[PDB]
DNA sequence: CTGACACGTGCCTGGAGACTAGGGAGTAATCCCCTTGGCGGTTAAAACGCGGGGGACAGCGCGTACGTGCGTTTAAGCGGTGCTAGAGCTGTCTACGACCAATTGAGCGGCCTCGGCACCGGGATTCT
DNA sequence: AGAATCCCGGTGCCGAGGCCGCTCAATTGGTCGTAGACAGCTCTAGCACCGCTTAAACGCACGTACGCGCTGTCCCCCGCGTTTTAACCGCCAAGGGGATTACTCCCTAGTCTCCAGGCACGTGTCAG
DNA sequence: GATGTATATATCTGACACGTGCCTGGAGACTAGGGAGTAATCCCCTTGGCGGTTAAAACGCGGGGGACAGCGCGTACGTGCGTTTAAGCGGTGCTAGAGCTGTCTACGACCAATTGAGCGGCCTCGGCACCGGGATT
DNA sequence: AATCCCGGTGCCGAGGCCGCTCAATTGGTCGTAGACAGCTCTAGCACCGCTTAAACGCACGTACGCGCTGTCCCCCGCGTTTTAACCGCCAAGGGGATTACTCCCTAGTCTCCAGGCACGTGTCAGATATATACATC
């Protein structure tokens, strides 16, 4: 006689529904059980929270107010666990560290 | 101004800088110009030039920088082919 | 219609920092940040299902992958905060 | 009645000099230019490959960007921002 | 536990005629042919999955071999194929 | 009389059908996949095969041992490209010196 | 200590086969470290692995998984 | 007394060591070492006989590719004999 | 397992100096044996090919000397002995 | 004897002959091998291995004959490559 | 029915009018055949063969031997300036060459 | 069987040298000659044939390929030996 | 008159539809098309009659191919000879 | 009705070579697949002449194909050359073709 | 006497064509001879077609079979 | 004015070669024709292409004969063709 | 200062509430093998010392390679007119492959063996 | 001169290979829900082409910083010797836990519903 | 210093390129019967394996006759001009004979009953070849 | 020293007779196409005047083919060694060549309708003309 929302049962933004939906067209298994897309939303909304702090940090070093792609960039190559979980990745617009190495810098 | 020093302001700038580099119509034309040897009168969207180019400058930067390493290891600061190739061999696409 | 997760990263940055505004360039990046995450999550858990020759995806195979996938620091407060959500979905 | 002539000196001097210095470039042979177009073929023509077989096997005439993603990612060298 | 042995065994004997093959040999055959099945299979199966088909078939497998092979090899995996189906049909 | 010979194959094209189909791979699965993929491990297996026993013929010996194979992955230029981050355990490696290290 | 019984002569016939004909003498522990790093992280794998099947004995294929999901693959042991 | 010049036998050794497919380190020691990292992760672990073996293939293998790169490294900086430094450049390039 | 190997110093240079001899031949350069086995070369491999597809087309094994004669005319160079 | 005093004999000798000249065996093997080319698994009937020869030693003692007579027109005794050369490219070949 | 006389004996030949017939039709060179080709090519063909044999004899009597080999024949088809055109492409088996030295390669 | 000219090479030997006789190699030699100039023969009597709209080779058509085909004196005696023959039938 | 002076039209107009042909090279085409028809058509006669054969079938049309035409040409032309051939059957 | 050369996708006329086999007296029978691997092996040498004929008009920047573009295609391919080698085209000409001996 | 129509510089402007680039002054009469040869070999054959055809007219399909048969087929006046 | 030997020569040869017209006249070849002709026959007829023909064929046996002749008189080292060339030729393309 | 972000509106098709059927996984009990445990001995290998000359690498010299700066010139980028190939959606229907069932012979586990390999040793040749 | 590699020969064993039982996974005959092959439409955005702009593309001069070379030296590793220790083999114990099984259930896929979340479509103002 | 071919703008006229009628060449379908595909066999002639001796092939020597690199030379033919002639053009005129329609009958395609001319086989006996010695070139 | 010629031995090929069967012969009808008769309209041969491009004869200059000379190095004639060709005997089995059953493929026939081949059209691609540039020797 009323219907309240799954994400909102579990405390989470994103929604556990569409991670069940993608599962089950998926093909990744004949079975799926009921905690794994609370589970697996609660992963990715933690992963997206860590990556948005720091880009936040960054846009107020440039006293930005709008977060744009070098953002990203700088929060990803910055933290050693990320770096490690994207190194496999190339980012649009995204461009490099300021890196020289130390033999080049003059005496 | 002596040798460097505008190189090194070259460096710092396009460090900074994160405009593409590549002429968009040239690499364009190279495009047309190799795909019709798999197939002539091909078609392309004009995102797709735009991700070839990216992916290409990125490939590229990621093997200037480890022949520079390859460059400081002989001791030298200017890179040389060899450094290519052998960059390229230790990361096994050689 | 397209599907895309752009309401729910607005929701998460507003309660990280409800001052900043995001570009969709950015949102689209998020966007495929999440479906390859998502994509490699999901293939250790079917070859972690297969190998003991089990049919279903339980919370276990979802925990083993994200304790695989993810280096030591992440994957201690992911889990704590999985089982923490599940916890409060079952209770 | 058309055929293309070869485009080899399109990319400009100047745009390998700007690429290089993104990467840390103080100094650069000047035998590095051809080694660069070489490797950068070399590189065109493993994507385009890949992409024109997706172009095919959907039956499609024209090229479609994400082809070239999937060419990257069957390669291994995923690229965000284009698609997802 | 099924295996393929018996089957590379025969192809042994069309090749090479009074040579035998010991089991460490016959074990990475084994897991050779396991390792190519399984490629083969996801790369079609993406193929079916981005054009929103539901189905594998021939032309899928066709353009795995084009993509996961060299070229001179999917060429005559390509003529082999082929050639069977042609002649099955 | 079995698809195998049929299509004129050695290999289990009733065995492949079936892990086409129970491996989740695609919810549907026709009848040209398992000829044709059946056919091209056929192929792949007795391409390698006639280059090790080559070298097995070489060797003077009657059998093929995992030596024989590594030799023949590694010399033939494209299936090192196929193979190039498998390791065959007993294998060793192809002799190499490099031509400064010699008198 | 048992990082000790990986001998020098053990690290000599090594670099002999990969065709290295001589040998700083400060090499030795620096190998003894890469190979302890790498073995952690194979180890690391193979006891999740046997943790989730709640087995107590490491098998094989743990390790020829591990391996694999490192991406240099090992013919030879099954799989 | 008879006495080969230096490094006359180390080409014999490099010629040797190529030819055969012997497993080169002491069994007993690395079973020991592999039973001293696993008591870490968990304790009263036990190891099959075979798994020890995979092991040993496998660092062994990464042994010998890594020394393989060694030596590129070393000839590239006209030496003969690899030190440290060839290491860690060949582990950066790899990415490691 | 059985394979030949290359047999073409098989035709003696003593050989081509008697054959060179029915020509009426007095005097001859010694570059003149290499050069003289690479046509007699190329001339068989023609002759040979031609005669195989006569072989196959007719699915034997064995290759007859009416396949040789019939290539030879073919070729205009027609060989009287041999029947047809 | 002096130079060329035998060579005489011999051109008398052999034009005066009926003879095959080149060794059966070797000719035989070379005929086997070029053959391996365009199929394995071929035999030969006894008579086509003669045929061929036959075949073969008329063609060349027409080309030395052309030689020959190219040698004669550049003021020549000796036959040389060139003459071969020019003999074969006036023939079309 | 009246006794046989071969047409052979009609025309005074010995070549086999019955069998040039018959491989006319059979040769498809063309959908009818009438009576006078056979026996004009019979008599050509016979006219040849006597010439041929003529002349072989004759090289045959000069070698003081009782029978005809291919030597006699390369023999006579080479020295007949007439018979060396129509058969100029032809090579016959063991028959070898006319001895042909040039002037230039023998002594003064 | 084998069908031959060996028979009618041998009757012809024996009306211009009776002592001779003749090897099968040499028989051989006659009884592929003999195959040849028929089929060409034959072979331009067919197109002469062909090109006039004509259906027919007759006796016109033979003896205008023997004055194509052979030399001139051989055809002069080869016509007038045909011209004999196929008067002389005529007659019959 | 009978004539090919349609289909080297309609062949011209695939390969280049802006270009036009002279009636002289037109009369040079039909030629080249009567003189490749009776090698072809000798050659196929004459491997039928070898083998004491009747008929002439795709076979001997394939053998004369292949005979006559340099080896590039040849497999070209076989390719397409037995692709039109399974199109039509 | 359909024709049979469309049916085989093929321009030129599959009847017509086929009724000229029958009436060339080549053999007393032919074979139902003959005709069409004929025209296309016809169409194919067609096709490959006009090609080279047409890029050698445009290389005069002519449109209209005339018989020296024949001879320049025959003569600059090394099989065509050998499959038409016994062959004169009338108005064709030459290639110009000094020998290097005479040259300065 | 109409073989003096074929002129000496007709004769040359073919050796030019031929790529002749000297021409000794012996060649001319030669050349007569061997193109009157040619002629004759081949006008034999073209009026023994003319006759079998009864005809009292040459016609040119006539000199393309005379060519045709001698082996120097032409393209272009027929087929 | 004067030009030096070969070079107009030279000039000819390219023209020749570029240019495509029948260099033979029409009206004494066609005597020519009808004076041989009628030994075979008196009182023939001709049709008009006949003749062109005819002078199509002459001229390009001529242009391959002296073609031939030119290899022939290169070998020699010389650079004038002699009527031995001519002679030589024939005799081995086999008409002589 | 101008348009990308940030907001407001309609609405429809994706999700949630509830009942249903039946089979994938949790359980208790077992077997037994292969893993961990101890012991002897000899002898391969590792360990510790010696000798020393060939390697790594620190130094001075040098000439050229390409970084920095300018005037010339050219075509990449912009705004725009114009079209229509083909990309993307709606409609029809029928070619085909998912899933059942009765049937049976192709491939796996086992015993046996006999001979190819390996283990053994001696004499000739290469090479330092 | 003489050390190590090579090659030729004999012994005897334990692994590959043949036959055997046998059973479970492949085969054939079959229906039927469907989704994808084809037909038609239609409206986006891609390619062609026009004039304008001036940023960038280009060739050149020139200056000295850098890579390559020859030289030295000393110290540390390779080749060799004597000692000694724990690896390696093999025999005898024994029991923990991998691997299998029969019962049971509570968990998930399937289905109809209906209503509201968020996704096109319209807007304008404040961040750049 | 100055003559060759290339290129640009314009005229104009007819060869190419199109459109029309229509008829005879092709396609749709059914029919009859025989050329080629098949399964099984035989056996011969091809490929396998060995010994021995000795012709042939191979490696070295000697050396002088050949290929071919050089200077000399005188004439043979390419270049350039003024003279003259007849090949090419437009046209009037005719009619020999080339090409088509009509008639019909001389003849050769195809059947059949008949039978002896030519092929495959055994036998042999003597012409050739193999052998050797003495005279001449 | 090699070619020639005269003489003797003995064998395996040509040549005769024999069986026999299948391909040539004779008598015959009949569909036809080609031999002859007649027409008629093309284009070939004959003749005329005009045009000027080409052909012809000549001068002349030096580039080229023919000749004499040299030399050095490489095969041709000869010797000693040695090896695998050649002969001949014994094995054996793959695949050429033949056969009896069967069928599914192609030639034959009537149809009718539309593809492409004569006959009418006109316009734009080219040749021709004029102009003139710069490459070459």
């Amino acid at each position: 006689a009323k219907a309240k929302s799954r994400s909102s049962r579990a405390g989470l933004q994103f929604p556990v529904g569409r991670v069940h939906r993608l599962l089950r067209k998926g093909h990744y298994a004949e079975r799926v059980g009921a905690g794994a897309p609370v589970y697996l939303a609660a992963v990715l909304e933690y992963l997206t929270a860590e990556i948005l702090e720091l880009a936040g940090n960054a846009a107020r070093d440039n006293k930005k107010t709008r977060i744009i792609p070098r953002h990203l960039q700088l929060a990803i190559r910055n933290d050693e666990e990320l770096n490690k979980l994207l190194g496999g990745v190339t980012i649009a617009q995204g461009g490099v560290l300021p890196n020289i190495q130390a033999v080049l810098l003059p005496k | 101004y002596r040798p460097g020093t505008v190189a090194l302001r070259e460096i710092r700038r396009y460090q900074k800088s994160t405009e593409l580099l590549i002429r968009k119509l040239p690499f364009q034309r190279l495009v047309r110009e190799i795909a019709q040897d798999f197939k002539t009168d091909l078609r392309f969207q004009s995102s797709a030039v735009m991700a070839l180019q990216e992916a290409c400058e990125a490939y590229l930067v990621g093997l200037f920088e480890d022949t520079n390493l390859c460059a400081i290891h002989a001791k030298r600061v200017t890179i040389m082919p060899k450094d290519i190739q052998l960059a390229r061999r230790i990361r096994g696409e050689r | 219609r397209k599907e895309s997760y752009s309401i729910y990263v607005y929701k998460v940055l507003k309660q990280v920092h409800p001052d900043t505004g995001i570009s969709s360039k950015a949102m689209g990046i998020m966007n495929s940040f999440v479906n390859d995450i998502f994509e490699r999550i999901a293939g250790e858990a079917s070859r972690l299902a297969h190998y003991n020759k089990r049919s279903t995806i339980t919370s276990r195979e979802i925990q083993t992958a994200v304790r695989l996938l993810l280096p030591g620091e992440l994957a201690k407060h992911a889990v704590s905060e999985g089982t923490k959500a599940v916890t409060k979905y079952t209770s | 009645r058309k055929v293309l002539r070869d485009n080899i000196q399109g990319i400009t001097k100047p745009a390998i000099r700007r690429l290089a210095r993104r990467g840390g470039v103080k100094r650069i042979s000047g035998l590095i230019y051809e080694e660069t177009r070489g490797v950068l073929k070399v590189f065109l023509e493993n994507v385009i490959r890949d992409a024109v077989t997706y172009t095919e096997h959907a039956k499609r005439k024209t090229v479609t960007a994400m082809d070239v993603v999937y060419a990257l990612k069957r390669q291994g060298r995923t690229l965000y921002g284009f698609g997802g």
